[PDB]
């Protein structure tokens, strides 16, 4: 009966507790603007503010900043809670709350908001949860590697059995603004491209000038250009260069443009490309079945695609019931050095 | 550690006495030993690699892992990484009146990476619906496209492209060190340990991760081991550990 | 023996277990103590003559 | 900028909007809607929390006197008061246990005198055990103080 | 201004090439993004010495420093050991509408970031929004009509 | 300099990865002594000045 | 060549606003002076390892 | 600056031995407010203005 009862208890760590606090992230998608992605904050801050305002004490809401990394389609809350004592009720506990407003905001028009817990010890990570990074093992390049995260994933959603929200932690491509300069045209015309890139970077990039003191603090100066100039690919031609005829040539008279992809968030793993992705094991099924089951669809991924397992995924190969082993062992020893005898010990053992 | 310290506080002293060309560069403070533990080769199989093809092969991906491989100090490479390789001829830059000024200038100018800032950057005009990096010149990645890098247009309207006044190719950063397995072109990492570590636990850890990379390796590629140092200590453990069980027989 | 063994546990968790067993086995060194000064001591000296 | 050579200057503000704006713009925030700024505060490894968060308090009180009148400071997001609570319901849960073994010296003894060797060997133990665990260099913690509960 | 690939191929992997060397070094890992910011990670093996690993890593970054764009440079360059977690955030609002949001933030990284950031036990300091910066807004057609650029 | 020596002018990437870009002289050209005499630099007047 | 204020707001402030990060540090102090000097010093705890 | 303050311009080596190279004006050229006007600077014309 003990022998059964233990077989059939699932083994967490540390519980998740209630800390008064808890936070909630918005990621909207690539292309986003940082107006758009303020609406969601606001929808997020309203949830708390008016539907569970019996347990919420503050709302602090960033546009801009993310639980993932900075960008003008990412947001954060920070969110505080009334006493413990000041609500009583287990549906008034984080686990609840985050539960309601994450399914609450569930239907939020296109961006993923999700309300979670701290997690006791967070290096040390989420009982059923794995981190997996996907790597250019040799050569491959961003394309490739997208590729074959792709096929890793539309195949670990095949096995819900075993594996549940396996799902990448980093950026979709997104659209970008690409523009040549034909160097011969300038070079003709008489512009150089000295001058070509400094005004096209300083206007749409900004630029830091020098130092100037504001109340006697040193600041940064920063020339730029007006918001109005610098919003849409047309505003391109707006921009003139002064070649050595002494002579403004618009933008258009020796540049290209065109739509072209690439990423926002270019992320490495020990030192070469790499693609983070998170998920579970499946409810019942433990994670060292789905890392293997991982692992196994890793190694049909094409060539020169590789993996590491890092973070509360990385190396538990230490602790052991070993050590349980010699417990009872030198227990046993002392028993029977205590009374003198071999059999006096399973006495108390038992 | 608490003399890399110390020695580094008391570098901070001579730091800026010493030439601004040395303080470019720069300058290490290693904790250093001097013999290697190991020599690791790397070697083709078939023809598909040349001596220096290995040797960028095994700096772009092998030094960089070994060198943060747990237990390394210094890793030497016998060999070196590409470089994109401008030979430039002085004749053919006469007779376009050029220079090796002209030259480097063209090529800090065509090569070159360059920021452009974004459509819809903040601060924005407010009603702004789309937000998207502006993505201008990008460094060169092949020889053609150094080849093609416009030096002078001429009078004629014809121009002066690199190619015509330099071969152009991937060659080393230096092509000091040459290195040779049983008279076979090799490539190899010189391992040096990290003052005091696990030397046998580190070697079982250069090999764990030489194994993560071999499957990844191109056609041809082996590594082979001409220098271990590891495997006395191995073996002299066992030859006292003999005498343990010989003496309590006696 | 029962106790001790948890705080080599290591690695990870170790720190865990390190903390709360090398409290209670601590705790246990002074518990004899107690009763090899105070607890006999003081019986003599509290409780009533029977 | 340039001196027009008619007679005429360019002067930079003929240019360009000249304003204090921000270093940059991507970062907005709010507090329960109200427009706001804030410090978030992540602490340095092995550095103790509950000093730490003490140190940011008496330095922000440092501050406060010389504020410009509308400002005030706000406590959105803390991580330390539940650290210092957690602690703090377990050493009640720890005077409650002796209180409970106390009383179950009288359904058990009946000498107010002899429930008393128990009621004192316990305190005197403990406090003992937090000598221990300051000579090993341990802190008072969540495990340390289940410690002395078991 | 620098786009993610920019920033991977002219700060992230020359900085990461220069990682070696560094005692009880696990693993490294870095984001290049769209912001113009990358920052790369060194996790160490545990109970190492986190005063030890900053100057050790610090010591090749520096060495690495002369490499990267005077732009990179000029911006400042970081390596902290902090946290991950917030420990808590500091927000400050205005009462009476003297202050605007982005003249709350500048007063905040003006005369309390400092202060809060080198007080012991604090690995990093966000400020959510900006100090002050001189803002030249220039105008390219009023910048064209009198033949200038920036 | 650039030309017997060498000199690192700024970075590619080649397959992914930033790697140096060197001009220098071919073989040919800085082998013997008399090979300075190969060299000219261009005075300010537009003309080459061995 | 330079005068206090030219040096305390181009050398002076930009250190200071720069030293963050470090350890049982109780307060620092600056004499940008007109000597064209500066010194900033940093006095740390009892028993910081200095 | 360079007259009146000295500019540090690089190095040299006397006597095996590192050491630095300034340029400052010579003492008498100054001194006081007057000195001022002894010091003249070319334009794009090529003349010398004071």
């Amino acid at each position: 009966g003990m022998a059964y009862l233990f077989v059939r208890l699932p083994s967490s760590f540390l519980p998740d507790e209630d800390q008064g606090v808890f936070m909630t992230m918005v990621q909207l998608p690539a292309g986003a603007t940082q107006e758009r992605t303020q609406k969601v904050l606001n929808e997020v801050t309203h949830y708390y503010l008016t539907k569970e305002k019996n347990n919420v004490e503050s709302v602090f809401a960033v546009n801009g900043f993310g639980f993932a990394g900075r960008g003008q389609n990412t947001g954060i809350a920070f969110v505080s809670l009334k006493d413990w004592a000041d609500r009583p009720g287990e549906e008034n506990k984080v686990e609840a709350i985050t539960m309601r407003a994450t399914r609450a905001f569930s239907q939020i028009k296109d961006a993923m908001v999700f309300a979670f817990n701290l997690p006791a010890i967070v290096e040390l990570g989420t009982a059923t949860g794995f981190d997996f990074e996907l790597i250019d093992q040799a050569g491959l390049g961003h394309e490739k590697l997208t590729q074959a995260r792709n096929q890793l994933l539309a195949e670990a959603a095949k096995h819900p059995d075993m594996l549940t929200s396996v799902r990448p932690n980093g950026l979709e491509d997104t659209p970008q603004f690409k523009i040549d300069i034909d160097q011969e045209k300038a070079q003709a015309l008489g512009v150089s491209i000295n001058d070509i890139n400094t005004t096209l970077g300083a206007a749409w990039g900004g630029s830091y000038v020098n130092d100037f003191i504001d109340r006697g603090r040193v600041k940064k100066v920063y020339v730029m250009s007006e918001a109005k100039y610098r919003m849409l690919p047309d505003d391109i031609g707006d921009w003139y260069v002064r070649a050595a005829d002494g002579q403004m040539v618009p933008f258009s008279a020796f540049s290209s443009s065109r739509w072209e992809y690439g990423s926002p968030r270019l992320e490495r793993y020990n030192g070469l490309p790499s693609m983070e992705i998170l998920g579970q094991a499946a409810p019942g099924k433990s994670t060292g079945e789905a890392m293997e089951l991982m692992e196994q669809l890793a190694s049909k991924l094409p060539t020169g695609v590789g993996y590491d397992w890092t973070g509360m995924s990385y190396q538990e190969r230490s602790g052991a019931p070993s050590l349980y082993a010699i417990s009872l062992i030198v227990v046993f020893l002392c028993l029977a050095a205590l009374y003198e005898s071999w059999s006096i010990p399973f006495s108390v053992m038992l | 550690d608490i003399a890399q310290v110390q020695v580094q506080n008391k570098l901070q002293l001579a730091m800026p006495l010493l030439p601004q060309e040395v303080q470019q560069q720069g300058v290490s403070v290693e904790k250093s030993s001097s013999s290697f533990l190991m020599v690791v080769g790397v070697i083709n199989t078939d023809g598909t690699m040349t001596q220096e093809d290995i040797s960028d092969y095994v700096a772009a991906n092998m030094k960089d892992a070994i060198s943060r491989t747990s237990g390394v100090g210094d890793v030497q490479l016998f060999g070196s990484q590409y470089a994109m390789r401008i030979w430039m001829n002085p004749n053919e830059l006469n007779k376009f009146q050029l220079t090796p000024v002209d030259v480097i200038t063209a090529i800090k100018a065509q090569n070159a990476q360059v920021a452009a800032g974004q459509l819809g950057g903040t601060p924005p005009v407010k009603g702004q619906q789309l937000n998207a990096s502006i993505i201008a010149q990008t460094r060169l990645t092949s020889t053609e496209e150094f080849g093609k890098i416009l030096l002078k247009v001429n009078q004629d309207g014809s121009r002066v492209l690199l190619r015509d006044v330099a071969k152009i190719e991937l060659g080393g950063e230096n092509y000091d060190i040459i290195a040779e397995f049983n008279g076979q072109p090799a490539s190899g990492l010189g391992i040096k340990l990290a003052t005091g570590a696990n030397a046998l636990d580190t070697a079982a850890a250069i090999r764990a991760e030489l194994a993560k990379m071999e499957p990844f390796f191109p056609s041809g590629l082996k590594i082979v081991y001409p220098y271990d140092t590891t495997p006395f200590v191995k073996i002299s453990i066992h030859e006292v550990v003999k005498t343990l069980v010989e003496a309590i027989i006696l | 023996a029962v106790f001790v063994p948890m705080a080599f546990f290591g690695g990870s968790t170790g720190a865990i277990y390190r903390q709360f067993s090398i409290t209670i086995v601590s705790a246990m060194a002074l518990s004899v103590l107690v009763a090899l000064i105070l607890t006999p001591a003081l019986c003599a000296t509290m409780l009533k003559p029977i | 900028l340039k001196v027009n050579q008619d007679g005429s200057r360019v002067l930079l503000r003929d240019v360009a909007k000249i304003e204090l704006g921000g270093e940059n713009y991507d970062i907005i925030a709010e507090f329960n809607g109200q427009p706001a700024s804030g410090l978030g505060i992540k602490l340095a490894t092995g550095a103790n929390a509950l000093d730490t968060a003490a140190a940011i308090r008496a330095e922000l009180a440092k501050m406060e006197p010389f504020f410009p009148s509308g400002l005030k400071i706000v406590y959105p997001y803390d991580t330390t008061p539940f650290v210092k609570i957690s602690i703090h319901e377990v050493v009640k849960t720890l005077v409650e246990a002796i209180i409970l073994v106390f009383l179950v010296m009288y359904l058990f003894l009946q000498n107010f005198r002899a429930t008393l060797i128990p009621t004192i060997a316990v305190p005197v133990v403990l406090l003992g055990t937090f000598a221990v665990l300051a000579a090993f260099g341990f802190s008072i913690n969540t495990l340390t103080m289940f410690g002395m509960v078991l | 201004g620098a786009d993610a690939k920019t920033v991977q191929d002219t700060v992230t992997q020359v900085i990461e090439q220069n990682m070696n060397g560094i005692d009880n070094l696990m693993y490294m890992s870095s984001n290049s993004d769209s912001t113009g910011t990358v920052q790369i990670t060194l996790t160490f093996e545990s109970g190492t010495d986190a005063d030890i690993a900053q100057v050790q890593v610090q010591n090749k970054l520096q060495l690495a420093m002369p490499l990267l764009p005077q732009e990179v440079q000029q911006q400042g360059v970081s390596v902290e050991k902090s946290s991950s977690s917030f420990l808590m955030v500091v927000g400050v609002i205005n009462t009476d509408g003297t202050m605007t949001q982005e003249d709350i933030s500048d007063y905040v990284a003006a005369n309390m970031k400092d202060a809060i950031s080198r007080t012991s036990g604090v690995g990093d300091v966000q400020l959510f929004g900006s100090q002050y910066a001189m803002r030249i807004w220039m105008n390219p057609n009023e910048l064209n009509k009198f033949q200038l650029t920036p």
